[PDB]
């Protein structure tokens, strides 16, 4: 049957109370298998399934470096959106990003998505054609222009078509084997 | 200014190896290589930021790129195949997320046999007398055939001056045989212009053939990069 | 594997 691999990204902002706790969660099909949590005594990627515990030790360090890098940019973005909306300097905010590609039983890509969200409301998302964007408000209109000038649509498209499906095939091989 | 890419036209035999260079804008730290096939849609290969990797997309294990201390990036192609025949672009943003500037792009075509490479044969056919009499707009068809591969750029030159107004060139070269192509383009001109015997017309065809590094099997002239033209004066009647 | 998110 058609399988899927998706990631959830949460960047909840707390002003003065601390730093924005940032966490990534990875779902293969519907079963979570890895998670990063910023609020920990020593944070790093952790497996959430015995078949994911088989993956090598370079995997966990290579991803943690990437995960920490995504935290630093989203920490800036929470500040960046406040300049777009004219939000109070001290207020709680949340950015949610879902990214994933689902493939049919043939191993061929059926659909791939990436949907940014702000304070429980939609912001921007990659289209069905995987080359264009749909901005939700005037602030996302500004973000859409920055990604078109930066060629961001192609980096995300290549990730969805190539890296996501290849990695889904490797992940499913470990789950079926164990 | 602008970001430089070189070389822009290379013929490499199957199972060969070549390197593509890209000199980004001065001060720009983020460089990114883009593969675009002769079909359509843009493939993201790999992006480098400050002499280190950042995200890897479609770049096969056969290709290896690196950023130097001059921030200029080289793409090293090993064990080339025919599927690698495409055009390769190099964008160079200042930082990651900032506006990227594409290079000229370099055209790579992998041939099965280097001996099949052959320059075109151009010819210029004057407009039919019935066309200038009825339509009163003459048309100069130009037929360049027999070349391989299609590293061709056809242009029209009147009175020693390159012209673009009123010319119509086929967008994609029609492939006649497995190892020989053909491209055509017609320039429409008014009857008063074409009838003047003092106006020089010329249809030149640029052809980017083999490089000097590739050895040429003797017994034949080497199909080097060269442009051949077919000219025709105006004729009053 | 995971997406390398950049600035928006």
């Amino acid at each position: 049957g058609p399988h899927s691999l998706r990631y959830f990204v949460t960047a909840v902002s707390r002003p003065g109370l601390g730093e924005p706790r940032y966490m990534e969660v990875g779902y293969v099909d519907d079963t979570e298998f890895v998670r990063f949590d910023s609020d920990a005594e020593n944070p790093r990627y952790e497996p959430r399934a015995r078949w994911m515990e088989q993956e090598g030790p370079e995997y966990w360090e290579c991803e943690t470096q990437k995960a920490k890098g995504n935290e630093q940019s989203f920490r800036v973005d929470l500040r960046t959106l406040l300049g777009y909306y004219n939000q109070s300097k001290g207020g709680s905010h949340t950015i949610q990003v879902i990214s994933g590609c689902e493939v049919g039983s043939d191993g061929r890509l059926l659909r791939g998505y990436q949907q940014y969200a702000y304070d429980g409301q939609d912001y921007i998302a990659l289209n069905e054609d995987l080359k264009t964007w749909t901005a939700a408000d005037m602030a996302a209109l500004i973000t859409k222009h920055k990604w078109e000038q930066a060629g961001e649509a192609e980096r995300l498209r290549a990730y969805l078509e190539g890296t996501c499906v290849e990695w889904l095939r490797r992940y499913l091989k470990n789950g079926n084997a164990t | 200014s602008g970001v430089v890419q070189s070389p822009r036209h290379i013929i490499k035999e199957k199972g060969g190896r070549s390197v593509l260079t890209c000199i980004p804008i001065s001060g720009h730290s983020n460089v990114v290589w883009y593969q675009q096939t002769l079909g359509k849609e843009l493939k993201f290969l790999i992006q480098h930021y400050e002499k280190v990797e950042r995200d890897k997309g479609f770049l096969p294990c056969r290709f290896s790129v690196q950023q130097f201390d001059d921030y200029h990036s080289e793409m090293n192609m090993s064990a080339l195949e025919l599927e690698d025949s495409a055009m390769y672009f190099c964008a160079s943003s200042l930082r990651w997320g900032d506006e990227q500037y594409f290079g000229p792009g370099t055209r790579l075509t992998v041939v099965e046999d280097l001996r099949n490479v052959t320059p075109p044969k151009v010819s210029l056919r004057e407009p039919s007398k019935a066309e200038i009499a009825n339509k009163q707009k003459a048309t100069l068809q130009c037929q360049a055939r027999g070349f391989f591969p299609d590293h061709v750029e056809l242009s029209w030159w009147v009175n020693g001056k390159e012209v673009h107004s009123g010319v119509s060139t086929d967008p994609q070269a029609y492939k006649e045989s497995n190892y020989s192509y053909s491209l055509s383009s017609r320039l429409r001109v008014s009857a008063t212009f074409w009838h003047n015997p003092r106006n020089h017309f010329r249809c030149q065809v640029q052809f980017h053939g083999l490089s000097e590094e590739d050895k040429w099997p003797e017994g034949s002239p080497k199909p080097v990069t060269q442009n051949i033209s077919a000219e025709a004066w105006g004729r009053a009647d | 594997r995971g997406y390398v998110y950049q600035g928006l």
